[PDB]
């Protein structure tokens, strides 16, 4: 999904050019006016603190005894049939503090422990079929060690590695690289 | 030509076939056809305009004397503009016929029909200029009705037009409070738009027609709205040497004066990119109508900040909705600043998925626990995408249709006929140029439609009046041709 | 008595069983539907002999 | 956090007045099935997951129409009273086969099959849309088509670019997937697709390489395969089997023709069949055309020999040569291709590499 660093990766000036400074100060402007913009309604409307109240009353509503369960189908909006823990089905009602985007059909849900409805996704486990192939580095291997076989290592160069690092050849002839 | 006839396949469109993929709305009903109107009207808006260029692509025409009689006796009146759409941009070709049948009864059904020739008309910029001279002796001609029609055309085809004579002369039929409101006030949006110079005597001239009301229409009249609109975009431009005789003359008005003196600053200060002339508009103001009765506008303050930040370097635009989001909607007034849907979608609609659509839009898209809520953001979204091109579209769109308020009827054509109206081919509706930071004045126009639909007086819940959200329509095409003197043709490649 | 009668019957709600023995020790034991065995002394609104095994 | 936090603009947006407005006015229901519709008025039989059978009636707002046996219901947690019909469970696995995104190829990518595709769109692409034409007379339109062929023709192209303009709703099918562990669940797959389907008015079903669930009925006396076969039996009595198919329209394509039950290639399932030839002459000097569009070219150049050079090359064939004469351009650094870089690619793909194959020894379908 979104990525926490680069907020604007244009490099292009790739120099001293003075591109670089006009945005930089563009934002500067933009948070000096929701300093005062943010504190000041904070005062008049005390309702919600959004650092301290908003995840308050959230957990209330929440339980103590959070549960863990399969969401088994997507029944409309608001709406979904979660499995219980052992066997049971349940015409649970989503709440919408969930994302409600990653209500994927079999992943994972939390639910209230009484009133049993939708409170929260659960990032699913790293399976261990995807451990078991995950080449982290290849140990001690080099291109160069190889040695000997020279014509024969162009073709692999040229079908799974050049694609990746200068995709331009395969980009300007319009010809797919080899599967 | 290098259309049809060169390439060999040709198939047919028929609209029945995706009008409903979903099968679970036709199930247990098992048929039990009515004859509401209300459905058959919604439904012809949908095929009318996907038929436009299918000459030979038409199958309801000939034997469609079945469907007016399937509906009540006023609802053809807004059913016979429609008509019009279908023969897109033809001079004298459907004219032809329609001279001769002229000397016929049933006069209430002509009145729809002159709808239709304004947008027919709009564009061709014709050297004779015909549409006055094919338009005036109505309007001129003693009735309410028949000219009632002729006042949504004229200014529509007359967008590049801005010869003074049309403009004073349009002033005293809706200067005459003696006829219907709806037809003064729905002729006021058409002349704004009209002179986008000076104008210094009409736009003057405009102020004064609206002074002189009483507190009660000026107070309560839910369609003033406009003439700020039409005034802003005529006085765009004006530095402080201007406005001072305005400001100066407008102080010992009633306090409605700050009410409309908001929105012509920020169309004078086209580029005026800063954070010293921002912050008052939703403090100051906000703050300050919390002691008072007065309302409805804080509204228009929020959706105008989209002027001089279009194009912040391509940089800008993500952080700005970003704090829409947490700031009008995170703990903003319960109706007025959570009715800030339509800004969204005016800063940025060309359609762009994953990014700028699904988080920030489509979430507050089924809001089912306010039906009314829903109708704010349901056309907002097919103003944004409405002609993408991009076939990963409709996937979203079946997400709610046959899955939410489905049993109530004012729900139900707030998404068909928008909704399904998203698969229109070979259109574009971006107006920015290649730079993409030149941007185009007359092309500026797709703004009108973001406070109307709030209100729905007569706008578009109450059946009679439905061109309004037809009008705003205004970009190029998005083919592009190639050919030779000789018509040799090639087949040059393009990335 | 009617009156008391439904009462216990307006308890729609049932637990469907099956008879496993009808003891004539005129008793029956049930298994109702979850796993759980009994020994209804009296066999009660119906007849002894309507029911078999 | 890490487990919900949504945008929190949304959760005030959430109403958590109405949250807690609909997180107690709101009773949680449990899933059920009905299993008899005891007469005297109401008396409903119902089928908890596992808890128990309990005798339910209604609380007021179901119409008795509303609820039918064998349908999924919601009941009540505390009294268990039916209070609102639940759809069929429909296997996830079955419900996965679903495309719900279009592939990106459409009847202008393959090239030589101008019959082929004729006779595959009067089967899957004129029945559904313009429907009326055939009304006017009696012909019940043939529902089903084979393609078959040497591998690399073309098979799947013509199904994927039917996906692409098809109105109906399209249902993969791989032919390895109806093979499961248990005895049994490799029909349910089989009996849910179609129940599914009949759920929509139009529906198209490809089953992909049906090879490893369409073999013959073979007894060796010694247990041989027998729940591929009692799968394939499935399918065979779902497309006509004492109960009207539906609209439902089947769309196999094989690789080995020679291999089916003579009981899956009859009209009535699978009608038509479509054979997926290697190209002809002015077939393969066409594939050419469509696979060298969007690349640089010599313009001057005799594409009518290079067809004429590869014989027996199937559609496959001439896209490597295609996709590799432009790779031996980009070892010479050069950005233009040339007559001579084709030939040597066709001296690679077409000659170099013949030692594999597949054309030789699959033409006779064995
Ligand atoms: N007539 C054709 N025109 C263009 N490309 C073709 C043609 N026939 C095959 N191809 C190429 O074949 C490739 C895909 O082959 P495909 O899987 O459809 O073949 P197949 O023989 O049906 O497959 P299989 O037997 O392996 O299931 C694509 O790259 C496509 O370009
Ligand atoms: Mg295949
Ligand atoms: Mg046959």
């Amino acid at each position: 999904g979104p990525d926490a660093a680069s907020k604007l990766p244009l490099v292009t000036p790739h120099t001293q050019c003075r591109l670089k400074l006009l945005k930089l100060e563009r934002i500067k402007d933009y948070l000096l006016m929701e300093e005062e913009f943010i504190r000041n309604q904070e005062q008049m409307k005390p309702l919600e603190e959004k650092q301290e109240e908003e995840r308050s009353k959230v957990d209330d509503l929440r339980g103590t005894p959070m549960s863990v369960g399969t969401l088994e189908e997507i029944i409309d909006d608001n709406h979904a049939i979660v499995s219980t823990s052992v066997g049971s089905e349940h015409y649970v009602s989503i709440l919408s503090f969930v994302d409600k985007d990653l209500l994927e059909p079999g992943c994972s849900v939390l639910l209230n422990h009484k009133v049993h409805a939708v409170i929260g996704v659960l990032m699913d486990d790293t399976d261990p079929l995807v451990t078991v192939m995950k080449v982290e580095k290849a140990p001690q291997e080099t291109y160069a060690d190889i040695g000997g076989l020279d014509n024969q290592i162009q073709e692999i160069k040229e079908s799974v590695e050049l694609p990746l690092t200068h995709p331009e050849y395969y980009e300007e002839m319009g010809i797919k690289p080899p599967k | 030509a290098l259309a049809r006839e060169l390439d060999i396949m040709e198939p047919k469109v028929p609209d029945d076939i995706y009008k409903t993929h979903l099968e679970n709305n036709r199930f247990g009903g098992s048929g039990s056809q009515v004859d509401s109107a209300r459905m058959n009207l919604a439904s012809s808006f949908v095929n009318g305009f996907v038929n436009a260029a299918f000459g030979q692509d038409k199958l309801l025409t000939d034997d469609g004397n079945k469907w007016l009689y399937k509906n009540k006796d006023h609802g053809m009146l807004s059913a016979a503009a429609s008509l019009g759409m279908i023969l897109l941009w033809d001079v004298d070709g459907g004219l032809t016929q329609i001279d001769k049948y002229l000397y016929s009864s049933e006069d209430y059904i002509k009145s729809g029909a002159l709808l239709a020739c304004g947008i027919v008309n709009s564009g061709v910029r014709n050297e004779c200029d015909p549409a006055l001279a094919l338009l005036s002796d109505y309007v001129l001609h003693n009735s309410n009705t028949m000219r009632l029609g002729s006042i949504f055309g004229l200014g529509l085809a007359y967008a590049g037009s801005n010869r003074e004579d049309v403009l004073t002369l349009l002033l005293p039929v809706m200067g005459d409070s003696k006829s219907s409101m709806e037809v003064a006030g729905v002729t006021a949006l058409a002349c704004g738009m009209i002179a986008v110079g000076s104008c210094n005597g009409d736009v003057t001239s405009t102020i004064l027609q609206t002074i002189m009301e009483k507190s009660e229409t000026e107070l309560k009249d839910t369609y003033a709205r406009w003439l700020p609109l039409g005034l802003g975009l005529n006085h765009l431009g004006k530095g402080e040497a201007i406005e001072a005789i305005l400001a100066a003359l407008e102080v010992v008005s009633e306090p409605f004066r700050s009410f409309a003196n908001t929105l012509v600053d920020v169309c004078a200060y086209a580029g005026s990119g800063n954070v010293l002339k921002v912050q008052q508009l939703l403090h100051i103001c906000s703050e300050h109508f919390d002691s008072k009765e007065k309302e409805e506008d804080k509204d228009k303050k929020e959706k105008k900040d989209k002027d001089k930040k279009e194009a912040p370097a391509d940089m800008g635009a993500h952080q700005g909705v970003a704090v829409l989001g947490i700031a009008l909607i995170a703990m903003g007034e319960e109706i007025g600043a959570e009715m800030a849907l339509r800004t969204f979608g005016h800063l940025l609609r060309y359609g762009e998925p994953t990014l700028r659509r699904a988080v920030p839009l489509a979430l507050a898209l089924i809001s089912v626990s306010n039906p009314r809520l829903n109708i704010l953001d349901t056309l907002s979204k097919f103003s944004h995408d409405a002609d993408p091109e991009v076939s990963y579209n409709s996937i979203f769109a079946m997400g709610m249709v046959g899955s939410g308020t489905n049993n109530a009827r004012l729900a139900a054509m707030l998404r068909q006929l928008a909704q399904y109206h998203a698969k229109d081919p070979n259109n574009l509706f971006m107006v920015r140029l290649a730079q993409g930071l030149t941007h185009l004045g007359k092309g500026t126009l797709t703004l009108c439609p973001y406070h109307s639909d709030r209100q729905l007086m007569s706008q578009v819940a109450v059946a009679g009046l439905l061109t309004v959200l037809v009008s705003f329509l205004d970009v190029r095409n998005i083919i592009l041709g190639k050919s030779h003197y000789v018509l040799y043709g090639l087949v040059a490649a393009m990335q | 008595e009617n009156s008391e009668k439904i009462k216990v019957n307006k308890t729609l709600p049932y637990l469907v069983s099956n008879v496993i023995e009808l003891l004539d020790v005129k008793c029956a034991v049930i298994k109702t539907s979850t796993r759980q065995t009994y020994f209804l002394p009296v066999i009660g609104l119906v007849d002894a002999e309507k029911l078999k095994p | 956090s890490d487990t919900g936090l949504a945008p929190p603009a949304l959760w005030d947006l959430a109403a958590d007045k109405q949250t807690l407005q609909s997180e107690q006015p709101l009773q949680v229901a449990r899933c059920t099935k009905i299993i008899n519709a005891d007469s005297e008025d109401p008396k409903y039989i119902i089928n908890v997951k596992q808890f128990a059978k309990f005798v339910v009636d209604l609380s007021d707002q179901v119409a008795p129409t509303d609820i039918e046996e064998g349908m999924r219901v919601g009941v009540d947690r505390n009294k268990y009273q039916i209070h609102i019909p639940l759809p069929p469970k429909i296997d996830p696995t079955v419900t996965m086969m679903q495309v719900e995104e279009k592939p990106d190829v459409t009847y202008s990518d393959v090239g030589g099959c101008k019959e082929q595709i004729e006779k595959l769109r009067e089967v899957v692409e004129t029945p559904l849309l313009h429907p009326e034409r055939f009304v006017n007379l009696g012909i019940e339109p043939p529902k089903g088509v084979l393609l078959f062929g040497p591998p690399g023709t073309g098979k799947t192209l013509c199904a994927r670019a039917v996906a692409n303009r098809t109105d109906a709703c399209f249902i993969r099918v791989i032919g390895s997937e109806l093979v499961q562990k248990y005895v049994g669940e490799g029909a349910r797959m089989v009996r849910e697709l179609f129940e599914m389907a009949r759920t929509k008015k139009a529906c198209l079903i490809f089953f992909d390489e049906i090879d490893a669930i369409g073999g013959a009925r073979f007894d060796d006396g010694a247990g041989g395969d027998n729940e591929v076969q009692r799968t394939m039996l499935e399918l065979i009595n779902q497309l006509d089997g004492f109960d009207p198919r539906g609209n439902i329209k089947v769309l196999m394509a094989t690789n080995r023709p020679d291999t089916l039950d003579p009981a899956l290639m009859r009209p009535g399932r699978l009608d038509r069949k479509i054979e997926f030839s290697l190209p002809d002459l002015e077939g393969r000097t066409h594939i050419f055309k469509i696979h060298a569009r969007s690349m640089s070219v010599e313009r001057d150049i005799r594409f009518e020999l290079l067809a004429r050079l590869c014989p027996n090359s199937t559609g496959a064939e001439i896209r490597s040569v295609c996709t590799e004469a432009g790779m031996f351009a980009i070892r010479a650094r050069r950005k233009i291709a040339t007559e001579k870089d084709f030939l040597e690619a066709v001296n690679k793909v077409i000659k170099s590499y013949a030692k594999f194959s597949a054309t030789p020894r699959y033409m006779t379908y064995n």
